[PDB]
RNA sequence: GCAGUCAAGCGUUCAUAGCGACAUUGCUUUUUGAUUCUUCGAUGUCGGCUCUUCCUAUCAUACCGAAGCAGAAUUCGGUAAGCGUUGGAUUGUUCACCCACUAAUAGGGAACGUGAGCUGGGUUUAGACCGUCGUGAGACAGGUUAGUUUUACCCUACUGAU
RNA sequence: CUCUUAAGGUAGCCAAAUGCCUCGUCAUCUAAUUAGUGACGCGCAUGAAUGGAUUAACGAGAUUCCCACUGUCCCUAUCUA
């Protein structure tokens, strides 16, 4: 509802002291209104995104350079990381606004569910472009003033820079932390192309009992394993898993209640290290701290696919 | 060593050090302890410590239950396979060594002794005795 | 079917558990052996603070490394298990820390329950005494 | 490094039940440094393992005394070296750091105890690789990996035996 | 726009046999890890036939862990030439 922060006026006169003073001063107002609703949802669940001044600083002199930005969001859960206040920033200048949202990665989605998110991505009037880098349309093309290239990190926004100019001008990197002090790119030369660094923005559900261990938190840096661990277990079934990875895992060995069927991962990250061979120090034990990332880093990559279907609660939208 | 044991125990013969990866003999989820150190264990250079029948040790456990694990909890020794003497005069051994996870009060944290516990270690802990079937 | 057995009246379940929940969130505590104040020191030059044994870190203010040298703090957190150590804010000149921290601690016979406890963190002004020792002239290498 | 000397203050107005200023007297070789006195026709060079003995500047045990010592638990001090002072993870490590038991895991010395006692992980020849430096041969107190550890039968000492 | 007489470390890779600080930071394995692995990178002092990256098979090459096994050890004892 409230989640971005705002820089009202520029008003062109003078004094960078005070010009930084009221900017700093503005930026925490944000914070202190983020804590005061942090006091109302419950004690525990905080929404993942950033508060220090550089790197909103950095947003805050790019969006009125560009005065008109372009998302680059993944197709495998595009109803969360549409922030509320950013196509709602993109209003405050009275001007050309409404800033034609684009979602990318989105090879992975077939023709059953394309169609299908694209009825979500025009009933409820949202700016929308479908790429794999109103209604007829299957997929934009590579073919198909400044602009501001705004996505919050590993969406391939590095690799979006890579397929329309060939000029290699951001380093990507395999973990998210690399998208930071950014470059822009000169390419048709009557129009000009700026970057934005890594900017995760806050949204106000599934934070810990979470589904965003898909682009947001270091995977090679966690702490909770189990967490994650369930969240591969429930989506993506047994006879796709051992499709996938071709191991014997469960026929369900314990019959209780517990697991019953589509089995949790306490019998899967053992099922899996038990045929890897990595073991602990002292017992011979499959170690599920070692198995889980290399499930985490195969499922999110695209191997273990998974998409939610549009924000209704369905049953299953995806058919392996 | 006195640990909430009820009395005095004789000298059973020392059956498994440190090290040892004795089995679990009750409901608590573990399979297997890893001994890592004896409560009420005297020091002698080199002499590492041993643990006897109806001993209070500090174990871990290796195997099952993951709530369990990675932890350093007290277990009380049930079954040993060292022959050891009792005072009239049987030589008496198990066929593997068994230990039970237990409070450093002395109360168990499982509900049912699966297989015999001896006597020694049966009569020094009120808790033990509760929730054992089979004695020796 | 049963009675709370502390203060009495209460009936709970038989899903596995103990005395009532006034009785475990007055009486019980998993919460004790740690102080609800704690002092760090800092340098206002290279902004660099320390655990008093070793190496500063190299950190800023507001980061996600405080909760790691806090962690190394000696307190009773790292023994009674550790979940949820996010942070909270506080006014930059106030020059406090404050961290909430949830344990599960063990009752007294097999039953786990949530915690919410606070502490403090206040820090204090130093110099970084290795970098006064830098700008005395004692011998070169 | 430790011991005393005046002890601003702090410890709830409680100069000493404890701690802390300025400066100040002094000790031990158990360490940093300074010379170059002894060995350059060689005194085998780190650590660990093993084993014995000594010191007290006492960690525990014994007996006392004094406290914001009610009991319990602590603190500090006096005699006190009789008797003990561990098992492990990582590192060659001395050092350090955790884990755990324990009454306690005190500090040291005896050619920085101890290689014809051992080991050879480290260092310290010759082989080779990297990085930096040099035009180059080559250098590095930087990293890495391979690299022969000799003799007692003599005198004494000690252990036993005539 | 330039500054030295040319250019200004590209693709890659990393505390690597190359990282002084350094037992770098985070996670993980362990009861405990200056070790190992994964990840990060203004890298004292990585880097493209002074070859860079990756690699099946092979190795009396260096390194970490597990299973089995054991007098290596707890803690020594006995026997034979
Ligand atoms: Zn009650
Ligand atoms: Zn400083």
């Amino acid at each position: 509802d409230l989640i971005v922060p705002r820089r009202p006026e520029w008003n062109e006169g003078m004094s960078k002291f005070q010009l930084d003073r009221q900017e700093k001063e503005a930026f925490l107002e944000w914070r202190r209104k983020l804590a005061h609703l942090q006091e109302s949802n419950e004690d525990l669940l905080l929404t993942p995104f950033e508060r220090n001044i550089e790197v909103w600083k950095q947003l805050w002199r790019v969006v009125e350079r560009s005065d008109l930005v372009v998302q680059i969001v993944d197709a495998r859960n595009p109803l969360l990381f549409r922030s509320v206040d950013l196509e709602r920033y993109v209003k405050e200048s009275d001007d050309r606004k409404a800033n034609l949202l684009l979602v990318n990665k989105a090879d992975l989605l077939t023709k059953k569910q394309r169609i299908a998110w694209a009825k979500y991505f025009i009933s409820k009037n949202i700016s929308f472009t479908f790429y794999s880098a109103v209604m007829e349309k299957v997929k934009i093309l590579s073919i198909d003033i400044n602009i501001g290239l705004v996505g919050y990190p590993n969406v391939g926004k590095s690799s979006t820079i890579n397929s329309l100019v060939g000029a290699k001008k951001v380093s990507v990197s395999s973990t998210p932390g690399k998208t930071k002090h950014f470059q822009t790119i000169k390419l048709s030369d009557s129009v000009m192309l700026c970057d934005c660094p890594g900017l995760v923005f806050p949204n106000f559900a599934y934070n810990k009992g979470e589904l965003v261990c898909n682009g947001v938190l270091p995977i090679d840096q966690l702490r909770d394993y189990i967490g994650p661990a369930g969240l591969v277990a429930e989506r993506i079934p047994k006879y796709y898993i051992e499709a996938i990875y071709g191991i014997h895992i469960q026929t369900k060995s314990r019959d209780e209640g517990g697991n019953g069927d589509i089995p949790t991962a306490q019998e899967l990250l053992v099922a899996y290290a038990r045929a890897r061979g990595y073991m602990t120090q002292g017992y011979g034990s499959a170690d599920e701290p070692r198995a889980s990332r290399y499930i985490l880093k195969d499922y999110v990559n695209g191997k273990l696919l998974y998409v939610n279907p549009p924000p209704h609660l369905e049953d299953d939208t995806p058919y392996t | 060593s006195g640990n909430g044991a009820q009395g005095t125990k004789f000298r059973i013969s020392l059956g498994l050090p440190v090290g040892a990866i004795m089995n679990c003999a009750d409901n608590s989820g573990a399979r297997n302890l890893y001994i890592i150190a004896v409560k009420g264990s005297g020091s002698r250079l080199n002499r590492l410590p041993a643990a006897s029948l109806g001993d209070m040790v500090m174990a871990t456990v290796k195997k099952g239950k993951p709530e369990l694990r990675k932890k350093v909890m007290p277990a009380i020794v049930v079954r040993q396979a060292k022959s050891w003497r009792r005072r009239d005069g049987v030589f008496l051994y198990f066929e593997d060594n068994a230990g039970v996870i237990a409070n450093p009060k002395g109360e168990m944290k499982g509900s049912a002794i699966t297989g015999p516990v001896g006597k020694e270690c049966a009569d020094l802990w009120p808790r033990v005795a509760s929730n054992s079937g089979v004695v020796v | 079917t049963l009675l709370c057995c502390n203060c009495g009246t209460p009936i709970d379940g038989s899903t596995g558990l103990v005395m009532c929940y006034d009785c475990i969130k007055l009486t019980v505590d998993i919460t004790q052996g740690i102080p609800r104040e704690a002092n760090i020191s800092f340098c206002r030059n290279c902004e660099r603070f320390l655990q008093p044994p070793g190496q500063w870190i190299r950190a800023e203010l507001e980061s996600r490394e405080l909760l790691a040298i806090c962690l190394r703090r000696l307190k009773g957190l790292t023994k009674v298990r550790l979940v949820d150590a996010s942070f909270i804010w506080t006014e930059p000149h106030s020059r406090r820390i404050r961290i909430k921290l949830t344990v599960q601690g063990e009752a007294m016979t097999n039953t786990i329950i949530q915690q919410t406890f606070e502490v403090e963190y206040i820090v204090i002004a130093m110099q970084c005494p290795d970098c006064a020792r830098s700008y005395t002239t004692n011998t070169w290498r």
